[PDB]
RNA sequence: GGGGAUAAGCUCCGUGCGUCGAGAGGGAAACAGCCCAGAUCGCCGGCUAAGGCCCCUAAGCGUGUGCUAAGUGGAAAAGGAUGUGCAGUCGCGAAGACAACCAGGAGGUUGGCUUAGAAGCAGCCACCCUUGAAAGAGUGCGUAAUAGCUCACUGGUCAAGUGA
RNA sequence: AUGGUUUGGCACCUCGAUGUCGGCUCGUCGCAUCCUGGGGCUGGAGCAGGUCCCAAGGGUUGGGCUGUUCGCCCAUUAAAGC
């Protein structure tokens, strides 16, 4: 809630119009819209400043203010200046490359994996086994990261398989 | 720490301010324990160097004219004493920072008066 | 994913969270993910 | 395996267990002790078993006090054979409890220690029972 | 040593019985009766949360001061009656007494030092009967232990004492004794 | 109350107990034994008990004050849990608290026994001391043992509640 | 604590009649799942396991022995469920 209390700043080069409980956010990156709970409002500050508002003190509204904040900050900075998420894979035989707006895998499957990728995300590899993800919103950018996450199993031993670029992979060893 | 463990440390620092003639602050960030144990072996020749509280010693420099620090303080602060002369502690701590890198000299007092940092280098080779 | 009706974080390190009335505990350590029911 | 060397008689009518428990309501001898809260049979074996969990996690430091005594014998006729033809033979003994009374009775140095130790005890309790020190 | 007044409202119950004991339990106030040398008697309600706070916070002993429709009286508490279970308080007795009079009290005693490895520690008695006065009513006892081995009975009436005060337990009884500690096959005799 | 296992719609007693038996009526759907209450007959009258008042079904989808998110209500325990409401407390906290985001977090010191081996981390003892600002004979995950990753306390920015 | 399935207790229904074990035919349901399906963890290198969670759609041997139910044995299958 107090997350949300602090006003988010809105950037020169960025637009913003509201309608009703909808808001919409426009920029050089492009333009997101999303409808946040009836129940809090939310008020844009004249020194170029964001101020959600939550009209009481009870549950919705301590939840609801900094959710909202937060989502506003988040889909600012993308429409600012955006998110990457660099993807690298670890083991043998492992052939990862770009074909125009999908994906073609080897990921030792005896079936060619290919991934379509969602409107208005970008992409494009750098190395054999290494490459990123560009895109505008946080929300698709991540759900294109745990979808081409999950295309192997978790890997323990090797650490064979697609992983972010922060994550560490526990070690395990057997005996026999 | 308690709030008497905090009025006993600010008399303390007080005491010793009383007791000085010039004093310096400076980061003491990026310094390992040993680094900072030989600098304190040193140093324990005439000066005494010691770690307080920022809010605690902006409070404590109320009492005299050494509010100079108080925009001078801000982030990790490390408190030098020159017990004996002035310009001993002053020069251990100017070769000791240009040998490790990581020690850098926010700023200093003497005169009553507070400097910047060339000007303090200046004084320290004096 | 050990399940049963007495759920306690193990090591300082777990965390105990609520979902869809199931409240389950979560962990770094694998092997602490315990629900309760 | 607390047990009366020798009574009157080797069997015991049903209980009445209505009532308050005025015995021992309140912590003397050491400084902390358990107190249960439902009327509830308590078994010899019951007894023993927390009196092991309390004593060997214990060890060394502290003794412990035991304010009751399973004393009343009970009985239970065996499988097969039809109710009836007098009263069966006694299998264990029981000592009664009622709100209120104190179990057991520690007087260790350490709280934390103490409290563990006989939330033990009480784990391995059948009635619910909690901590109480020796305060007014 | 001196205490300090723990001013305390009261009330002069209006019904006697359980009935209104009951009534007045459920509400949060306990019953409360007061008497002494007066030759008077008489009996009030309290709050229990209050009554509950100062009880904790000044131990089993406590030396008050009670206000009855803005008269003040001196008192000091006797008897009780805790909750088996609930934790909370039924009856207390406030015993009326002037400055400069004699009064009987037991007082706790409590335990601190450092054991050795062959010391046992063990409490046969929390509490000690004392006499002092009125505005010299103590809340604890503390006796310091180190370096004792085998039989080391610490004699009651051994404690040092501060002033006056009369140990009015005799001095046969025992407060401290620490004992040989057992070991596995005392352990398995026990019990057994 | 005895017996049974405080099980049976169990059995055996006591009740200037009650009811059915030998009792119709209303309520608990249904249900003698539980609740309300004694049917002389008739009336297309009125007042009420228990139980109910959204519809099946007659009666407030009533009044005001709070709780619940579970269809709990409309089957159940030992125990478990940052669900949620109330009250009394207490600790710390603009001398800046708790969580984050920076740095240190060691030298005797590999503390002694034990071990091939004990070095902070199989295991036993003080669990001592020193620069201090903080190093705990170290809470763990770490290595055969070392050495690293942490961590506890301590210091910096942010700026009021935060813990039991 | 659960279920009402085994050994049990009660004698409330049936002695002017409620036919009893196995086998055969036929089945039908629940799920505390035997395989097939999906998961969590492993003291899960892999294969192959162990264990717990969801899941009742379908399938779930034949013979020798004994009246047998059961069980052992032989030899198959994914299994030879309660
Ligand atoms: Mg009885
Ligand atoms: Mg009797
Ligand atoms: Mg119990
Ligand atoms: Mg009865
Ligand atoms: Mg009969
Ligand atoms: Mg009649
Ligand atoms: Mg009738
Ligand atoms: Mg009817
Ligand atoms: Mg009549
Ligand atoms: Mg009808
Ligand atoms: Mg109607
Ligand atoms: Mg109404
Ligand atoms: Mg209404
Ligand atoms: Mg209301
Ligand atoms: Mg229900
Ligand atoms: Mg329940
Ligand atoms: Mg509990
Ligand atoms: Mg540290
Ligand atoms: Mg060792
Ligand atoms: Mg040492
Ligand atoms: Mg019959
Ligand atoms: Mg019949
Ligand atoms: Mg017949
Ligand atoms: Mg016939
Ligand atoms: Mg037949
Ligand atoms: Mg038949
Ligand atoms: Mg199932
Ligand atoms: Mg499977
Ligand atoms: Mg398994
Ligand atoms: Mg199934
Ligand atoms: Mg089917
Ligand atoms: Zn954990």
């Amino acid at each position: 809630s107090r997350i949300g209390k602090q006003p988010v700043p809105v950037p020169s080069g960025v637009d913003v119009t509201i309608n009703g409980q909808n808001l919409s956010v426009k920029g050089p990156k492009g333009t997101l819209t999303l409808d946040v709970a009836e129940p809090i409002s939310v008020s844009r500050a004249e020194d170029g400043a964001i101020v959600v508002t939550r009209p009481d003190d009870e549950r919705r509204s301590r939840s609801l203010h900094g959710l909202s904040r937060t989502l506003i900050a988040n889909l600012v900075t993308g429409v600012t200046e955006g998110y990457t998420q660099k993807m690298e894979i670890f083991g043998v035989g492992y052939r990862v490359q770009l074909k125009g707006q999908n994906l073609e895998f080897a990921l030792g499957y005896s079936h060619p994996v290919l991934i379509e990728a969602p409107e208005g995300i970008t992409f494009a590899v750098e190395s054999p086994t290494k490459f990123s993800v560009s895109g505008i919103d946080k929300q698709k950018v991540g759900q294109i990261s745990a979808v081409i996450r999950r295309l192997r199993r978790p890997d323990p031993y090797k650490g064979k398989g697609v992983r972010y670029e922060g994550e560490q992979i526990r070690r395990k060893v057997g005996k026999t | 720490m308690a709030k008497a463990d905090k009025a006993t440390a600010v008399a303390d620092i007080a005491e010793q301010f009383k007791a000085s003639t010039a004093t310096v602050v400076t980061e003491y960030r990026g310094l390992t324990v040993a680094n900072l144990a030989e600098l304190r072996r040193a140093l324990g020749d005439s000066a005494t160097y010691t770690v307080a509280k920022n809010t605690l010693v902006k409070r404590a420099a109320s009492e005299a004219g050494i509010e100079g620090l108080d925009e001078l303080f801000a982030g990790p602060t490390a408190i030098a004493f020159v017990k004996g002369e002035a310009v001993d502690a002053a020069k251990a701590i100017k070769k000791f920072a240009k040998d490790n890198k990581a020690l850098v000299i926010k700023g200093g007092y003497m005169d009553g008066k507070a400097l910047s940092v060339a000007d303090v280098e200046k004084i320290a080779d004096l | 994913m050990k399940v049963n009706p007495s759920v306690k974080p193990i090591c300082d390190k777990c965390r105990v969270i609520r979902r869809h009335g199931r409240v389950m505990v979560i962990c770094s350590d694998p092997r602490h993910k315990q629900r309760q029911g | 395996m607390l047990i009366p060397r020798k009574v009157k008689h080797r069997k015991q009518h049903h209980p009445e267990q209505r009532g308050i428990a005025s015995g021992g309501t309140s912590v003397s001898f050491g400084d902390y002790g358990i107190q249960a809260l439902e009327h509830a049979y308590i078994t010899n074996r019951q007894i023993e078993s927390a009196r092991i969990a309390i004593n060997r996690h214990i060890k060394r430091g502290g003794k412990v006090w035991i304010n009751i005594f399973p004393d009343r014998p009970l009985t239970k006729k065996p499988a097969e054979t039809r109710m009836g033809s007098g009263k069966g033979s006694p299998e264990w003994w029981v000592a009664n409890v009622k709100p209120g009374r104190v179990l057991f009775e520690l007087s260790y140095p350490d709280e934390k220690t103490a409290r563990d130790a006989l939330t033990r005890a009480i784990h391995k309790l059948p009635i619910k029972a909690r901590i109480v020190t020796r305060e007014e | 040593t001196a205490n300090i007044p723990n001013k305390l409202t009261a009330n002069v119950r209006t019904r006697t019985g359980k009935g209104a004991s009951r009534q007045a339990r459920r509400d949060g106030k306990v019953p409360a009766v007061l008497y002494g040398h007066g030759t008077d008697p008489q009996h009030l309600e309290l709050n229990a949360r209050d009554f509950a706070a100062v009880l904790r916070s000044h131990g089993t002993n406590a030396i008050l001061t009670l206000d009855i429709e803005g008269t003040e009286q001196l008192a000091l508490t006797k008897a009780l009656d805790v909750h088996p279970i609930r934790r909370n308080i039924q009856h207390a007795d406030l015993l009326v007494v002037q400055r400069g009079e004699k009064v009987t009290v037991e007082v706790t005693v409590l335990v601190e030092g450092d054991a050795t490895p062959g010391t046992l520690v063990t409490q046969d008695a929390n509490t000690i009967e004392i006499e002092a006065e009125a505005l010299s009513i103590p809340e604890q006892l503390t006796v310091s232990v180190e370096g004792v081995e085998a039989g080391t009975q610490i004699t009651a009436g051994q404690i040092s004492l501060p002033e006056g005060v009369n140990l009015i337990s005799d001095p046969e009884l025992l407060v401290v004794n620490v004992v040989e500690a057992p070991s596995a096959e005392a352990l398995e005799e026990e019990g057994a």
